[PDB]
RNA sequence: UUGGCACCUCGAUGUCGGCUCAUCGCAUCCUGGGGCUGUAGUCGGUCCCAAGGGUUGGGCUGUUCGCCCAUUAAAGCGGUACGCGAGCUGGGUUCAGAACGUCGUGAGACAGUUCGGUCCCUAUCCGUCGUGGGCGUAGGAAAUUUGAGAGGAGCUGUCCUUAGUACGAGAGGACCGGGAUGGACAUACCUCUGGUGUACCAGUUGUCGUGCCAACGGCAUAGCUGGGUAGCUAUGUGUGGACGGGAUAAGUGCUGAAAGCAUCUAAGCAUGAAGCCCCCCUCAAGAUGAGAUUUCCCAACUUCGGUUAUAAGAUCCCUCAAAGAUGAUGAGGUUAAUAGGUUCGAGGUGGAAGCAUGGUGACAUGUGGAGCUGACGAAUACUAAUCGAUCGAAGACUUAAU
């Protein structure tokens, strides 16, 4: 519900009520205007899109991805609108209301709305074996030369295989994860921005999708 | 924290002077152990006299580990000794005179023995 | 500065009149705590070892000798549970941050 | 540690068929009659 | 932060590039190091535009005590031609920042060489 | 398991235990569901259906096995070349030395002990874990996506309320529903707690050098100790395991003849589990059965031989990084804030040098929370991202609705 689509800047603490200090991660949430909405009658599935962060004007030579295109010109013309840099579905609520080309707010939520996250991951190059999977080390002493490898794969020729899904040294990777159930100590209006509890994926000017938790 | 083989200057009345903690004893396997859980233990040194001997097994609750604990609102308590009691088996120790001050932890887990027997509580 | 818009949510609950001093002094902090029938306050001496992290995040910590332990306490400088700090002594150090009170008799003059 | 076939005359070919060189930018100077190489200043060039 | 080879090299080499810098006014080398001696020889010349003997201390930091010099038939000691030649020579406000330009590869490598220039 | 047979291997198929890493059966150890008890309750015996998940730390010996200590909800039985040495140790067994008992007149012998004994290899192809180029997807491109499929996750204790009530004289003491926080495990992240921090800051030791004193370099593991920003992490901070559905297995049922009664069943109708599917998260249109919405571009030679030469949109090439083995992903390319510099600031260190005062000095004190700063934040075009090139569409036939 009202999924806005905010970028991190850091982490930091906030000092609750009686005495309790509670971890905080700031998130900082611009303009979000929503572009075309998509329901059952055009191909079958009720969702609204949203933009986020916008960029300059359009089609001079486009060196960078900081200026837009005659595709999303006309995309982002539709909804009479500053063209964007972040489109994200939304199929989770809210067919009938939201109007298009609507700024969204910060204030849908309250000091208490538990969400969900979704942010992609850090992502740390390619690393190996005990460190991407929760693999033990060998011995570092009496005589082993095997400190660090990962061990066997698989058995002899009664199987003369390896089974796939065998976790393996490859890349740490970045990939997207959620989080779940975490809360708003506190909502901004003025400065634009919002909080919210712990900490949540996703390193600093990166991008991150909230909207209501399913508890 | 404190684990399998630690040795521990206690602080009771009650003969002993060091013990070793076999297990820590909680949920199935167990390994570490801070203010206000209770570890199974053997002693070592004795004092002459006293109550308990040495190589009597006996259960002893934890105070006063040497890695702090953080209680709710942010704040540390980090002592300089490692540091125990031995209990009755009725969550109350043997002697009387326990030294070496206490941490306030350990009260919800309802060892108010100790802490009204002690000397000053934080 | 951090940013221009970390403090703009966060100096709204920085605390305001805590009397600035630096590692060596010796402090007498009281604190309000709750049990049972009580929102007592209590007292608490010590000499301060270090100083840390400015900002909302910022942190010192104490050490006080209490019966031959030597307890060390932590806290975040702006909580609303600290109530009054003292400054009994000044006191004249050279390193900034004073982990080398292992010893016994330290006296730091 | 050893090969158990030698490679025939088809994944030798197959094998080395990403392995090559491509050209460079190669913009000419206005007055040098000669090509530099693109963000390069050459020792007798416009450049 | 960029390297060469190793720690003790790596601040007694590349002051010892910056001096040369100085009694020869421009330099080809390869990129790695180009692109990082641009900021320590410019960095320096901002003791230049301050120029007092708190500032002569901490330029004795970095140069060497060497490389006398004979432009003028006589013994500029490149701790003294900085501070006659080149901070009056620069008074524009971001130091003494200075250009670069790229070459082709070199024979037996294919290192970019590159002509940095005191400008 | 102990064997029997000699079928493959002697132009070598490496052999016991243990570490590393699993994967599979159920004849089930815990947890879930029932029948039956010579089951008062709490406990317990025995049997049926059930693999979704769990299955501990130490002493002893090479050990397997075994006994013993302290726990836990439990410390299951097995297969996988008695799983795994082109992944590892070598302690024993099966190498030369020596000795003891013993048998042999002797050389020597022993499933009898005993001390010491070299463990080789740079990955061709399949199989894996990642990750890119070409082409297809009847015009080209960008963006967002549906989800056939496939992976992931599934564990539990203790305390309190119902209540000291039902049963049971008394010892003790709930089923069934609600409330708390713990354990182990799987994740995400550095604000706090700590660690590291090799171009940061301060003290000091030898010796050499900058003509000398003061200042400051070189070298000695980074010469050594105290501390420390960013980045990376755990022992640190949060979050997680669902609630809810549909058919069943064991079992319990209602109606009901065969076989006038009974009878869960033969035709119908129920209910019933951590189990199966949908739900939760992750990937996924190369799913050639190649899907879906919105938006942008449309011409002359010319017997479409399309010769071309371009748009939309990319790219070559450069300054780096929230990304990173290269390639790929992002951020930018003068109408510019992408790096470096300059300025200011946070954080760190702890009061610079000169000069003055006091001390015969060693050094104290002011000038002054100073000086000095690598990664983080803001401002400014001062230097460099120039001028250019390369690739890239002009939409077949069939019948049908019009
Ligand atoms: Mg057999
Ligand atoms: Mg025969
Ligand atoms: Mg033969
Ligand atoms: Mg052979
Ligand atoms: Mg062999
Ligand atoms: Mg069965
Ligand atoms: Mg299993
Ligand atoms: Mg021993
Ligand atoms: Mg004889
Ligand atoms: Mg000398
Ligand atoms: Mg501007």
């Amino acid at each position: 519900t009202k999924g806005i689509l905010g970028r991190k800047i850091g982490m930091t603490q906030v000092f609750g009520e009686n005495g309790e200090l509670i971890p905080v991660t700031v998130v900082e949430a611009k303009e979000n205007v929503v572009l075309q909405k998509k329901t059952v009658e055009v191909d079958g599935y009720n969702a609204i899109q949203v933009g986020f962060e916008d960029k300059k004007a359009y089609k001079k030579d486009a060196k960078s991805n900081k200026y837009a295109n005659k595709p999303a010109e006309g995309h982002a013309k539709k909804a009479d609108a500053a063209p964007k840099r972040f489109i994200r579905e939304f199929r989770n609520v809210d067919v009938d209301a939201y109007e298009v080309g609507q700024e969204v707010s910060v204030d849908t939520f309250v000091a208490g709305d538990v969400i969900d996250v979704t942010g992609v991951s850090k992502g740390k190059g390619f690393q190996g074996a005990i460190k991407r999977h929760g693999q033990s080390r060998g011995p570092m002493s009496h005589g082993s030369h095997f400190h660090r490898a990962p061990g066997s794969v698989g058995m002899a020729s009664d199987a003369s295989r390896v089974f796939k899904g065998q976790k393996m040294p490859g890349r740490m990777g970045g990939n997207t994860v959620t989080v779940q159930n975490l809360e708003v100590v506190q909502v901004d209006t003025e400065n634009k921005v919002i909080l919210v509890k712990g900490n949540v994926p996703g390193p600093k000017k990166g991008l991150v999708e909230i909207r209501t938790s399913i508890k | 924290m404190i684990q399998q083989e630690t040795r521990l200057k206690v602080a009771d009345n009650s003969g002993a002077r060091e013990v070793l903690t076999i297990k820590v004893l909680g949920g199935s396997g167990r390994k570490t152990a801070n203010i206000g859980d209770v570890i199974v233990c053997t002693v070592k040194n004795a004092t002459p006299g006293g109550v308990v001997k040495k190589g009597d097994v006996v259960k002893a609750v934890i105070v006063r580990t040497k890695s702090g604990v953080r209680r709710n609102d942010g704040s540390y308590i980090k002592f300089d000794e490692n540091a125990c009691v031995i209990i009755r088996d009725d969550k109350g120790p043997r002697g009387t005179r326990i030294f070496g001050p206490v941490a306030r932890e350990l009260r919800e887990g309802n060892f108010m023995k100790i802490v009204s027997l002690a000397p000053e509580v934080l | 500065t951090n940013h221009k818009l970390i403090e703009a949510v966060t100096k709204s609950q920085l605390r305001t009149d805590l009397p600035s001093f630096r590692p060596g002094d010796t402090l007498r902090v009281h604190v309000r705590i709750i049990e049972g029938t009580r929102e007592r306050i209590q007292v608490f001496e010590g000499v301060v070892i270090k100083r840390r992290g400015g900002g909302v995040s910022e942190t010192f910590t104490v050490r006080k000798i209490s019966s031959g332990v030597g307890v060390e306490r932590t806290f975040p400088l702006h909580t609303p549970k600290i109530e009054k700090i003292e400054v009994k002594r000044r006191g004249k150090v050279r390193r900034a941050k004073l982990y080398y009170l292992r010893s016994l008799r330290g006296k730091a003059a | 540690a050893v090969p158990k076939r030698r490679t025939s005359k088809t994944r030798k070919n197959k094998r080395r068929t990403h392995f090559k060189i491509s050209v460079p930018g190669m913009t000419e100077c206005p007055n040098c009659g000669e090509y530099k190489l693109s963000h390069r200043v050459c020792k007798n060039c416009g450049s | 932060r960029k390297l060469g080879r190793t720690s003790d090299q790596r601040k007694a080499m590349l002051r010892d590039l910056a001096t040369s810098l100085i009694i020869s006014e421009r330099i080809e080398t390869t990129e790695a190091r180009a692109k990082e001696v641009r900021s320590v020889v410019e960095k320096l010349i901002t003791l230049g535009k301050k120029g007092d003997l708190a500032s002569r201390r901490n330029a004795a930091k970095t140069l060497r005590n060497v490389e006398i010099l004979n432009e003028d038939e006589t013994t500029q000691t490149a701790l003294q031609k900085l501070f006659g030649e080149i901070a009056e020579r620069y008074t524009e406000r971001q130091g003494g920042y200075t250009r670069i330009l790229k070459q082709g590869p070199r024979r037996g490598d294919g290192a970019e060489s590159v002509i940095i220039e005191l400008v």
